[PDB]
């Protein structure tokens, strides 16, 4: 339903 | 200083006509070994992953590991200027803020040498498990993206589902509603199913990774349960172009 963002499975900084 | 020449200037040409519809900005790691590219686009819903082994230049030079930043909608304009035969060769100082690129005509005749500025880049960092191999297929390149744009006039997602009997996609919109079923048999499409996933994604990305098409015959969809999908082209014992991709819910 709603478009996920790979944040919200992989681990992200910078 | 860095050296890269590459005898096939096609690749790379293919490579940033996959790459510049995706992303605009990217970061370019040299090594010793050799190419690499990593960055993820502006809505972090997919991610790309270049490697380029060193082994597959005709010659090779790299003294200190760089990071060049860069835009990529600027760099496959040049590329344009390369034809399907050019040898295309990649320079840059060990402190560079230009990269240099060289297409050697075969005519033996013409050379043209263009040189682009770099660009400072915010870097992420990553940050994967690693997959749970529950449904895998291979196929011809060309089949997977006539299967995304035909779906793709049907609606904006696709649902992909595994068993045995095969793997499906499946599309719906205003007009209807379409799904594509493929099964193995060969021998090329190759499904090797360890558990039923079912996920869907944005036929959008899917679309935009097909550019990558001419790279491969073949194609790899790696699929598992509430992780991205991975999708992966081969490119001629040099390397490999994944792209990640986020679904929904």
């Amino acid at each position: 339903s709603t478009q996920g963002r790979l944040d919200d499975f992989f681990k992200v900084t910078g | 200083m860095f050296e890269a020449r590459l005898v096939q200037g096609s690749i790379l040409k293919k490579v940033l006509e996959a790459l510049k519809d995706l992303i605009n900005e990217a970061c370019w790691d040299i090594s010793s070994s050799g190419v690499n590219l990593q960055s993820m686009d502006s809505s972090h819903v997919s991610l790309v992953q270049l490697t380029l082994r060193s082994e597959g230049f005709d010659t090779y030079r790299c003294d200190r590991n760089l990071a060049m930043g860069v835009n990529l909608t600027s760099m496959s304009k040049i590329l344009k200027c390369a034809g399907n035969e050019d040898i295309i060769t990649l320079r840059a100082e060990d402190n560079a803020d230009t990269l240099a690129l060289v297409f050697e005509a075969p005519n033996q005749e013409k050379v043209s040498d263009y040189e682009m500025k770099l660009m400072d880049l915010d870097v992420e960092q990553l940050g994967i498990p690693e997959q749970e191999y529950s449904c895998v297929v291979k196929m011809p390149s060309g089949e997977f993206a006539r299967i995304c744009r035909d779906l793709s006039h049907i609606g904006d997602a696709v649902v992909i589902s595994c068993a045995k009997d095969g793997v499906k996609f499946s599309a719906s919109g205003e007009l209807g509603n379409g799904n594509i079923k493929l099964s193995q048999t060969s021998n090329a499409v190759t499904i090797e199913m360890n558990e039923p996933v079912q996920l869907t994604f944005a036929l959008r990305y899917l679309n935009f990774f097909t550019k990558a098409t001419p790279l491969s015959s073949t194609v790899t969809l790696i699929m598992s349960a509430d992780v991205p999908l991975v999708v992966e082209y081969k490119i001629a014992d040099m390397g490999h172009l994944k792209y990640y991709l986020a679904p929904k819910i």
